[PDB]
């Protein structure tokens, strides 16, 4: 499951760059770094929430 | 039980082995929020309610 979560967060920041919202992308990237060091899956929920605010 | 009037089972004063349910292939989904799903056998809770 962790592998899919990392892929989803990665795709979210990639999209945020494409959408022209670099600050949101930067914030999501930070979620990736923290995620790769932890078992905390709520970082996905934050990546998704940030994307929803942008879209 | 129905979703409107759900049941609550009290889990207390025991060993809670979560490896059976974690490894079981009979379940379609699992998600933990405040805890890591792989640390459940290291953790201890005041009481557990199912």
């Amino acid at each position: 499951d962790k592998e899919w979560i990392l892929q989803k967060i990665y795709e979210i920041m990639r999209l945020l760059d494409e959408l022209g919202h670099a600050e949101a992308s930067m914030r999501v990237s930070d979620l990736i770094y923290e995620f790769m060091k932890k078992g905390d899956e709520r970082l996905l929920e934050e990546a998704e929430r940030l994307l929803e605010e942008v879209e | 039980a129905s979703v409107y009037a759900w049941n609550r089972k009290r889990i207390s004063n025991c060993v809670a082995d979560y490896s059976v349910l974690y490894n079981s292939a009979s379940f379609s989904t699992f998600k933990c929020y405040g805890v890591s799903p792989t640390k459940l056998n290291d953790l201890c809770f005041t009481n557990v309610y199912a």
